[PDB]
């Protein structure tokens, strides 16, 4: 394939396989990874080597949860304290059902996450779908509101009533 | 110290909500000394807590580190396990604290309710001094929120939900085991000379389940199989523990060159003493097999046991499968050519 033995490559191949910790190999039937696009997205992960919160990011940015619940979520993860939390807080304000239900499972709980300036935050996103709360906000207090201007609990209050 | 500990009266039981997961589970729970009479509690565990008198009792000794059972084998004897103790009335008694194999039997349970119906009577015996939080569970009969995040670094571990009943058991110390194995065990002696509704005179039939384990499960292994009334125990090949290692040594009764594993102090420390007892008295000891032997089935495994380790006529048999309201054990087993009815 190359000018017999007097050339060869095997210096650089033999410093790729130096460095085979970023190498993957798809087989077919032969190792694990069956899937080829859990090929390429399992070794991102690992390639990154970032900790648990931002594998954990970054699969919520991918809308990906099978890949979390295989990957990430395994035995011994140690999160840093206060980690679920802003997952939790980054999955609900993205609109991603299946990371909250996750995150549910795996050990978060609703009654100390939800305090008033995380709820406060919560209705004053710009990421998800299109809605209709800022003209209710307008319509209820007066005719006219400010540009820049923070929804507070107590206008939720007087739209709901 | 010689136990020199304070005799204060019990402060802490009532129900608590296992916050954090997704089901809404409630656990009553007691906290009583070691030393507690069996009858006692007892008392408290059927009219307290309104439990009626169980057909059957399942013992589920392991390992207590968190080891972990490869998929295809874990299922089924959950499946196995649910299945055994939903059919047939019947209670499971396990460590209690989320090490071990009480994870695996939590997520049996898990995976069962999300699916059927009805409750199972699955009772913790754990000891106080290894929960994650010995406060927070203060309030005497009211409702007390717990928490099922684990911390790595508390060096504790968490009560396992999934649970109906707790049983917590204080020696005065803190961040040691071996407060409730004697206590656990005086209560199935005391559970298994209960008399069963029928008028027959056979107590409560109870059963081992063993699932990886270690150098204390062959004792307890030998001294379930040394009580007075005869104890069956089932073992298991796939864990790669003593489990294995017992099941074994049940081929082959009757290679003392396979004594060396650098699991205990090498071949100058030995359990192949107890091992030896335990395969002279082989004839309680059932294996479950994948594909390999019979009884590929585990809730038949363990129903199947029941029957030969009892030692027992066929009307008995009979009288037991009755109770238990499974046809199908009654029509393999007891019903066979050659049986000489009374």
């Amino acid at each position: 394939y190359t000018r017999t033995q007097a050339q060869h490559l095997f210096i650089i191949l033999m410093e790729c396989m130096k460095k085979k910790e970023l190498i993957t190999v798809f087989r077919m039937g032969s190792e694990g990874h069956q899937d080829i696009d859990l090929a390429i997205l399992t070794a991102l992960l690992k390639g990154a080597n970032a900790s648990a919160p931002d594998q954990l990011s970054l699969a919520l940015a991918w809308n990906r949860v099978d890949i979390a619940r295989s990957q990430i979520f395994i035995y011994g993860q140690q999160w840093p304290v206060g980690s679920l939390e802003q997952a939790m807080l980054d999955a609900l304000v993205l609109d991603r059902v299946d990371f909250v239900k996750l995150l549910i499972e795996n050990g978060v709980s609703m009654h100390r996450f939800l305090t008033i300036s995380r709820l406060e935050e919560l209705y004053n996103t710009r990421h998800g779908p299109s809605n209709t709360l800022y003209h209710l906000v307008r319509d209820v207090k007066k005719g006219n509101l400010p540009p820049d201007y923070r929804i507070s609990l107590i206008d939720i209050g007087l739209v709901i009533e | 110290i010689s136990k020199h500990t304070q005799l204060s009266p019990t402060d802490a039981f009532g129900t608590i909500e296992f916050q954090g997961g997704g089901h809404s589970n409630k656990a009553m729970y007691v906290r009583v000394s070691f030393d507690t009479k069996p009858d006692l509690l007892l008392h408290l565990m059927t009219k307290e807590w309104q439990l009626e008198l169980p057909k059957l009792l399942i013992s589920v000794h392991g390992g207590l580190q968190n080891f972990e059972l490869q998929p295809k084998l874990k299922q089924v004897f959950g499946k196995g396990l649910i299945k055994a103790a939903m059919t047939t009335g019947a209670w499971i008694f396990t460590g209690g604290v989320n090490t071990g194999v009480i994870r695996h039997v939590g997520d049996a349970l898990k995976d069962h309710a999300s699916k059927s119906r009805g409750k199972i009577c699955t009772i913790g015996i754990a000891p106080w001094g290894i929960v994650e939080n010995q406060e927070d569970l203060i309030g005497r009969d009211v409702v007390r929120p717990y928490q099922t995040m684990s911390n790595p670094m508390s060096k504790l571990t968490v009560l396992n939900s999934m649970h109906s009943h707790f049983i917590l058991a204080d020696n005065g110390t803190t961040g040691k085991y071996g407060a409730e194995v004697k206590l656990r065990r005086q209560l199935e002696k005391h559970i298994s000379l209960q008399k069963i509704n029928t008028r027959i005179g056979q107590g409560v039939p109870v059963v081992a389940l063993i699932v990886e384990g270690g150098p204390n499960v062959i004792s307890i292994v030998l001294e379930y199989l040394r009580d007075t009334p005869p104890v069956p125990v089932v073992v298991c090949d796939g864990s790669g523990r003593a489990s294995d290692i017992l099941a074994f040594g049940h081929k082959y009764s009757e290679v003392t060159i396979q004594k060396t594993f650098t699991y205990t102090r090498t071949q100058a420390q030995h359990l192949f003493i107890i091992l030896m007892e335990c395969m002279k008295k082989k004839e309680l000891i059932t294996v479950f097999r994948m594909g390999s032997e019979g009884h590929q089935d585990i809730d038949l495994a363990i129903l199947t046991a029941l029957l030969k380790g009892a030692n027992a006529s066929a009307p008995d048999q009979l009288s037991l499968a009755l109770a238990w309201n499974r046809v199908d054990i009654a029509r393999s087993q007891i019903f066979i050519y050659g049986q000489q009815w009374p």
